């Protein structure tokens, strides 16, 4: 009895730029009660999580917010590399209650207008929380999926409690046919894991693109106190960054430059990247019966190994989930910690 | 897949298989060995069109013998499906051999949908293209033309091009669905309706309609030639017997008796004006009766044939003169005769029905004129007037009208029944009295098919019980069996919504009318519904009037209100054209975002041929349980002849009948095994009728779904469409259940071989 | 629909956004006012923007429920305006040409404020929605019965206007009785069948709206082992480890602690004239912007005219900011001119940097 991933496929390619841009859902509908407060409320605060969570691991990113409201497509968000604005954005629409009905091709034209600066390296994404069961379009439908799959623009959609034709259509069309992203919940825990894997890159199997070498350069903080004077915000800032190019101060962040225009980051943003490249294999379960190895955890020192025949109890399983590589044993806390926070496998660093 | 039946190259379409295909395949073949009908009921959840037609064409071009394929689905929609299907399935089997194919199929509806000439199909009612196109290319317009140079006849020229090049030869080599047929005969200026007609002599598989098949005023030009030994199919059957009973009777109303006296004496005014200018040949028409029947002139006639032969197709017929009918004045003297008897008998104060020999020899009393000559008014009437090629034909429809009236009601007996209503009691106490006519015994007009043709199947996602079409249509059979539904998963969720909210049992049994409890029960029903299913849902009330009336006070209350808040409605009415507008708008709006309902009557059109794929239909209801008897006792008649003919008591037929057209309905909103849909219904009565349904149908009802209230419906079906959104897709329990490529069939019956 | 050229002609959408933004046309008059930045490269910089507003602004509504629901949906308030009024009698308009029509030509008498709607209530929803008013209240007069009398062959001309020849799978007409003449019975009361007709019309105008698309190893092991011994040898004096020992070593470890505590510390982690403090600010903006638009075109290139440009007002700028030091030092004295300079050091020391990379390439290109 085990509910595992048979084996990573694509561990090859990713898109790590993104530019991924969250379209809520606010139209009467949302306002049934099926989730606790109401669909709209949860779906906030999950918005909120993720928010943190997806600027978090894709640190180099922008995003933007869009609601569907009477029918429109009104921009909450610029798309913006700072999580806070759109973080703030989020607070102020969750005190506002939603109305009319949801305009699924007035918000996908808006993105699709939205995303024309983001440059050829950077990735394209949208990320629908469709909640209804209608739309309301001013116009073909079609034709819009049509651009869209013409400018290259993935696109995932999480339905509520139901499926929808057309959003299983667009899915299946714009991700280059291989349908794996109208995934619809059925639990409130489905969706925060739902939202949780949306977070990552995406492969399918990438076509092979154009792969293209991007400027960038790296700051140095500065260290006067006093002088406090900023050239991204206009103000008195105790102390920032340097362009190490442009050579003015930039309020903290992995923000291009306002001065010259390239793109700034530390490296630890490329160190999560590198995290999410090549990740490990998933660590195997040891045989009950056929282990006869260390009674201990390895990373930590765990106590939970075995019993010795006990009936039902032994007959059960022997918790050894051991990596493979290394070869060494690794207690189930240990395993889930290893393959959620931390990546680097404990024995397998060490050789 | 190229697998083997133990002797038979199976080039079946697809990657995948099924496995109920594949016992259906096996099964039929079993029946073509040896000569017999085997009816057999397979889900149309499943692909039984791909399954038919790759055994049967690999049979018919494997061994040497049964050289023709006949297929008969109920309506020309699913003749072009079929055809469609099969002109996949002949590029698939070109593809994976080459060219082996020498292979032609063709469609065959009709002149109306047809004829390509531009002004002439701009008409609307078929009878009047039909014509036009009978007078524009006839035998005699021709010689008109062609010996008189003049502005008076004219010609599609499509027949004549036919002329030129088509009457040698056939078209290239394609199986041409009707999309195909109409843009090459269009882009090569031809009449695709002769073109096939004329094409059926070389056709290695036909399809055509019921009605080309047991419709005897139709079903003329079948040329044994067409089979003499074929095998054949009968795809969708379980509406035959209506359709048989449909082409046997017949209407009387006083309206139409005066248009015949009209057309009598416009056929006075002619016969006098004609034998004023040229009698001779009149008499010369009298010598050809007197030598015989005129087949010469009465039978072989490439154009002329005017009345059809309502009786059989000949078989009770004698060839001899009609006596004192040789005369045309006396032939006019006894349509006279005859058409004032039946409006005196047409003025009697109430309802009453006869024997037709009862009758016959009533009229002998009134006026001896007897039953023989009587019978060959029909062809008498036709070459009279093609010995006056008359100029109009809308005139004569009343005398063809009477002519059928005699040749039926002078030919048969014993199985048939005369009725004359004085009125219609819906609007009681008017002026309206009609001398309803029609057959009791279906097997009358299937005898003959079974008489002539030897392997026979019967197929439908529907039939039940396999037992009932043995007994009426009084036939022998070898396989009678039913395909179970193996999945993997639920796939759908039949349901019994007794009682609503207020836990009231409902219906539409009561009466045709309001009581704003069920109402309301109703509309509740529907708008929860309607919130809660994904684009695409249908209903089915079970009578026209009733939807009009429902409808008409649902709007009366505000719940269309939210129906339209949600999604759209799209009604079903009367005129067929209008109808089509609106279903594929429906289709429009479901593969569109917004959700759409369509809501139809389960005896109505749509439910006929329509198919609901998987976005087109979620969620079919029905609304009450389709019976008859809310109009007059014609049903009554006929089933007084079920009662005494054959051992079935009257709720016994009725329920059946209602399950028949209930299961017709449900089997809609499935075509492959991906596709899934809630399948709902709504009457107290069903609940006892859980065993009348089809076998697969019925096994998807569990025992605990029996008269649930509303609320518990929605419950359900909510957790069935999250349940089904989910990508369950384990792909090794589908190693069951699908028998993937070449190889889970072979091994697993090749070891079950057993 | 979006294009730079267009954005940059866009002329009345872009001064509609600077009625947009305080800060915006703030910032633009004066980069602009003060002579200084033609319109055009400032919003070539700001181009997002404007596709953003663009966007933001001509997005027509779904025709759909509203639509609808303005004669379904919309059975109550009989006051004065009513919801979305202006909206709701656009969506009644493009819904219906004859509502339209009929409140256009009673404009000139006859207000359809008050008075109009409340007969338009009688005539239009009776005749549309619901059954047949028939008798009841006819106030469907003058324009309303006029119409009324209009918007029948209207429909009816519409629905002829939509009639296509459906392919022929779902034919229904070819597939009724236009394969067979046949003599079948019939047996399954005016009005209400246009009700039914009226609800199949909205619809499909709806959708058709919509289709319009409008050392190593040896002694290694030998220290290793020695160190075991001395391990193993007793030993491990906890007493005996070091306390400090040396005070002198001690009171050295102890001063670099403290005064890399001084250093680290001196991180406290408020301008004095307000004014001036906020026309600096307008002065970095402004540099900051000018200083932008170079280091976007020294880098890119063959625009080298409008670089040229640039440049010299990037040194006129250089030489205004000279001057505004030296009025301040002049004016605020020394304390505030110290101040003022190190809140524009950063900038400063950028824009001088850009000048002489400029004069450096100037020289590279030139000589
Ligand atoms: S078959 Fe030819 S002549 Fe006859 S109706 Fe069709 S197009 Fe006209
Ligand atoms: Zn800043
Ligand atoms: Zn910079
Ligand atoms: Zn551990
Ligand atoms: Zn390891």
């Amino acid at each position: 009895k085990k509910r595992t991933a048979k084996k990573n496929i694509t561990p090859y390619q990713r898109g790590i730029i993104r530019s991924l841009i969250l379209t809520l859902d606010c139209s009467e509908a949302m306002l049934e009660k099926d989730l606790r407060p109401n669909r709209h409320a949860m779906i906030i605060q999950y918005a909120i999580d993720f928010v943190h969570e997806f600027f978090d691991q894709n640190p180099i990113s922008q995003m933007g917010i869009i609601i569907m409201r009477n029918g429109l497509a009104q921009l909450v968000s610029q798309v913006s590399g700072n999580p806070q604005d759109h973080i703030d954005a989020l607070k102020s629409i969750r005190k506002q209650e939603p109305k009319g009905n949801p305009s699924l091709q007035n918000a996908l034209e808006m993105a699709r207008g939205l995303l024309l600066p983001v440059p050829a390296h950077c990735t394209r994404e949208v990320l629908i929380v469709f909640g209804s069961l209608s739309t309301t379009d001013p116009g073909d439908i079609h034709q819009t999926i049509d651009s869209l799959v013409s400018e290259k623009i993935r696109v995932k959609v999480l339905g509520l409690s139901a499926q929808v034709a057309i959003c299983k259509e667009l899915c299946k069309a714009t991700n280059y046919g291989d349908e794996s992203f109208y995934k619809i919940l059925l639990d409130e825990t489905h969706l925060k894991e739902l939202f949780n894997e949306a977070v990552t890159p995406l492969p399918v199997n990438k076509i092979n693109k154009g792969f293209t070498l991007v400027k960038m350069g790296f700051p140095t903080r500065i260290f006067e106190d006093t002088p406090t004077f900023c050239s991204c915000h206009s103000k008195l800032v105790y102390g920032g960054y340097f362009c190490p190019n442009c050579h003015s101060k930039v309020c903290s962040l992995p923000t291009v430059c306002p001065c010259c225009d390239l793109m700034l980051i530390l490296s630890t943003h490329l160190a999560r990247s590198y995290h999410h490249l090549m990740p490990l294999k998933t660590f195997a379960e040891v045989p009950t019966t056929e282990k006869f190895r260390s009674e201990d955890c390895f990373s930590c020192q765990s106590r939970f190994p075995i019993l010795k025949n006990h009936k039902n109890g032994k007959l059960l399983t022997s918790s050894r989930y051991r990596c493979e590589d290394c070869k060494q044993e690794f207690c189930v806390d240990c395993d889930v910690f290893i393959h959620e926070i931390l990546h680097n496998c404990p024995g397998c660093e060490s050789k | 897949m190229k697998f083997y039946i133990d002797d038979l190259p199976v080039l079946f379409p697809y990657p995948k298989i099924y496995p109920e295909q594949y016992n259906y395949m096996c099964d039929i073949k079993k029946t073509l060995d040896v000569g017999g009908n085997s009816i057999l009921e397979m889900p149309s959840g499943t692909g039984k069109t791909v399954s038919l037609l790759s055994l049967t064409i690999a049979y018919q071009m494997h061994y040497p013998e049964h050289r023709k394929i006949i297929y008969c689905s109920r309506t020309m929609s699913e003749i072009e499906k079929a055809l469609v299907e099969l002109e996949n399935l002949m590029d698939y089997r070109t593809k994976e051999l080459g060219y082996q194919e020498d292979f032609r199929g063709l469609g065959l509806t009709s002149r109306k949908n047809l004829c390509l000439h531009p002004e002439v199909s701009k008409e609307r009612k078929g009878t009047v293209v039909d014509e036009k196109c009978r007078r524009m290319t006839n035998g005699q317009a021709k010689r008109k033309l062609e010996e008189d140079p003049e502005a008076n006849v004219e010609l599609c020229e499509y027949h004549e091009n036919l002329y030129n090049i088509e009457v040698e030869d056939y078209l290239p080599k394609g199986v041409f669905s009707f999309e195909k047929l109409l843009k090459y005969c269009e882009e090569k200026t031809l009449c695709p309706y002769f073109i096939v007609r004329r094409m059926i002599s070389l056709c290695n598989i036909i399809i055509y309609s019921y009605h080309y098949l047991l419709d005897p005023k139709i079903a003329e030009r079948v040329s044994n030639e067409v089979s003499k030994d074929s095998i054949v199919i009968f795809d969708e059957a379980h509406n035959i017997d209506n359709v048989c009973i449909e082409s046997l009777s017949l209407d009387l109303t006083t309206d139409a008796l005066r248009r015949a006296t009209r057309g009598a004496n416009a056929l006075d005014e002619r016969i006098s004006e004609v034998r004023k200018v040229d009698s001779q040949k009149l008499q010369d028409e009298y010598e050809k009766l007197v030598q015989g029947l005129h087949s010469a002139d009465i039978l072989t006639d490439q154009e002329e044939p005017f009345v059809e032969t309502p009786v059989l197709p000949q078989d009770l017929l004698t060839e001899a003169i009609p006596g004192n009918i040789r005369r045309a004045e006396h032939f006019v003297s006894f349509l006279k005769r005859l058409i004032e008897y039946l409006k005196t008998r047409m003025k009697v104060l109430h309802v009453i029905s006869e024997t037709p020999k009862s009758f016959l020899q009533h009229l002998k009393q009134l006026t001896f004129i007897e039953r023989k000559p009587l019978r060959f008014c029909s062809e008498r009437l036709s070459l009279l007037v093609r010995t006056l090629e008359v100029t109009e034909v809308e005139d004569f429809t009343a005398l063809k009208d009477i002519a059928t009236f005699a040749t039926l009601i002078s030919t048969y007996e014993e199985g048939f029944l005369l009725i004359i209503e004085p009125y219609e009691i819906e609007n009681a106490a008017v002026p309206n009295p009609i001398m309803r006519f029609t057959c009791l015994d279906a097997s009358i007009a299937i005898k003959p098919v079974f008489e002539r043709f030897s392997s026979v199947i019967i197929t439908s996602g529907t039939i039940s019980p396999l037992d009932m079409y043995p007994r009426m249509l009084n036939f022998k059979t070898v396989l009678q069996k039913s395909y179970a539904m193996t999945l993997a998963k639920k796939s759908f969720l039949p349901m019994i919504i007794t009682k609503g909210s207020d836990q009231v049992a409902i219906s539409s049994r009561f009466e045709i009318r309001n009581d704003p409890s069920i109402v309301r029960n109703y509309g509740s029903m529907l708008v929860e519904f309607a919130k809660i299913t994904p684009d695409g849902m249908v209903v089915f009330f079970p009578s026209y009037l009733y939807m009009e009336s429902i409808v008409s006070m649902w709007q009366t209350m505000g719940i269309l209100d939210e129906v339209w808040k949600h999604k759209l409605i799209l009604v079903e009415t009367p005129d067929a054209q209008e109808t089509s507008l609106a279903l594929e708008t429906y289709r429009k709006a479901c593969s569109n975002g917004r959700g759409a309902i369509l809501l139809s009557v389960a005896r109505g059109k749509v439910s006929e041929g329509i198919d609901f794929d998987h976005q087109y239909g979620r969620t079919v209801l029905m609304i009450g349980i389709p019976f008859q008897y809310t109009e007059s006792r014609i049903l009554k008649a006929r089933l007084e002849f079920m009662r005494e003919n054959y051992r079935i008591r009257e709720n016994d037929f009725l329920s059946f009948d209602a399950m028949r057209h209930a299961a017709q309905c449900l089997g809609r909103v499935l075509r492959g095994k991906d596709d899934y849909g809630v399948m709902v219904l709504a009457d107290r009565r069903f609940s006892r009728k859980r065993s009348q349904l089809p076998k697969w149908i019925a096994q998807g009802l569990s025992d605990a779904d029996l008269n649930l209230s509303t609320d518990m419906a929605i419950s359900n079906t909510k957790q069935f469409l999250r349940t089904m959104a989910q990508p369950t897709d384990p792909k090794d329990q589908e190693g069951v259940s699908v028998w993937s490529y070449e190889d889970l069939i072979k091994h697993q019956n090749s070891r079950k071989d057993q | 629909s979006l294009s730079k050229e267009k954005l940059l002609t866009n002329l009345k959408l872009q001064q509609s956004l600077l009625k947009g933004n305080k800060v915006l046309m703030k910032v633009f008059q004066e980069t602009v006012i003060n002579a200084g930045l033609p319109p055009s490269e400032f919003w070539s910089t700001r181009i997002p923007l404007l596709r953003a507003f663009a966007l933001s602004t001509s997005q027509k509504v779904g025709p759909y429920n509203v639509l609808s629901t303005i004669k379904p949906v919309a059975s109550s308030e009989n006051k004065v305006n009513v919801n979305l009024s202006r909206e709701k009698i656009l969506n009644i308009f493009e819904n219906y040409p004859i509502v339209k029509k009929a409140y256009t030509d009673n404009v000139p008498k006859n207000f359809k404020e008050p008075e109009f709607w409340a007969r338009f209530f009688s005539s239009k929803l009776f005749r549309k929605l619901r059954g047949e008013k028939i008798m009841q209240n006819d106030r469907g007069d003058v324009i309303i019965d006029r119409y009324l009398t209009l918007d029948q062959e209207f429909d009816r001309k519409d629905d002829d206007m939509l009639l296509h020849p459906v392919k022929k799978i779902i034919d229904l007409d070819g597939n009724i009785q236009d394969d067979p003449v046949v003599r079948g019975n019939r047996p399954d009361s005016d009005g209400t069948v246009d009700i039914l007709k009226g609800m199949n019309r909205l619809s499909e105008k709806m959708i058709m709206a919509l289709k319009n698309e409008y050392s190593n190893q040896q002694m290694l092991q030998q220290l290793s082992l020695v160190m075991d011994n001395l391990i193993n040898k007793l030993d491990l004096n906890q007493v005996v480890p070091n306390n400090e020992v040396s005070n002198k070593i001690n009171k050295r470890v102890i001063t670099a602690i403290k005064i890399n505590a001084k250093q680290a510390k001196h991180n406290n982690v408020e301008v004095k004239s307000t004014l001036p403090i906020d026309l600096l600010e307008s002065c970095r903006m402004l540099h900051t912007t000018c200083c932008e638009f170079l280091k976007h075109f020294y880098i890119h290139q063959k625009q080298a005219s409008t670089v040229k440009k640039l440049y010299n007002h990037l040194k006129d700028c250089i030489e205004k900011l000279n001057e505004l030091f030296q009025d301040v030092l002049n004016g605020d004295g020394e304390s505030m001119s110290n101040t003022c300079t190190a809140y524009l050091k950063p900038v400063l020391n950028s824009i001088t940097l850009a000048t002489h990379k400029y004069d450096e390439y100037f020289n590279e290109y030139n000589n």
